[PDB]
């Protein structure tokens, strides 16, 4: 399931209700930590585990799984 | 909602060093033509195979260094496997 690195970070802020999941690359196989964020169509982008863009984003989407609404 | 070409996640194949490296040089990203930078470290290897590597196992993988997004034959060849 740990089958890529992410080379390069986005330089600019997602915004949220572009996002849909995100998976943290942990591994220190690969050349830096990062994050992957899933967008609402699939595209996959790696981001900086530092910014905060980053970290409030990863609290949002983990709140929303936590706190549906029926 | 554009994203840089060099923002995508790359495939890559772990060794028995501290670092894996890229599954050739390049690949389609948000559009473009994602080029790792010129010196990376990589495997010759098409993804076709990799997409089709048993994970775990242990293969033997030709080593390569990235110049203008090719990974050019190193006539060497190391342990390799896919999944980190």
């Amino acid at each position: 399931a740990a089958v890529t690195c992410c080379y390069n970070f986005t330089n600019r802020k997602i915004s949220v209700q572009r996002l849909a999941s995100y998976r943290r690359i942990t591994s220190s196989k690969c050349p830096k930590e990062a994050v992957i964020f899933k967008t609402i169509v699939a595209k996959e982008i790696c981001a900086d585990p530092k910014q905060k863009w980053v970290q409030d984003s990863m609290d949002h989407l983990d709140k929303q799984t936590q706190t549906p609404k029926t | 909602y554009d994203y840089g070409t060099d923002t995508c996640p790359f495939p890559v194949l772990a060794n028995k060093t501290n670092k894996a490296k890229a599954v050739g040089c390049h690949q389609k990203c948000n559009g473009g033509d994602q080029k790792l930078t010129d010196g990376t470290a990589c495997y010759v290897v098409e993804r076709k195979v990799w997409d089709r590597m048993t994970p775990m196992l242990w293969y033997e993988c030709p080593l390569g260094e990235c110049k203008n997004g090719v990974c050019e034959d190193l006539r060497k060849k190391e342990d390799c496997r896919k999944g980190n």
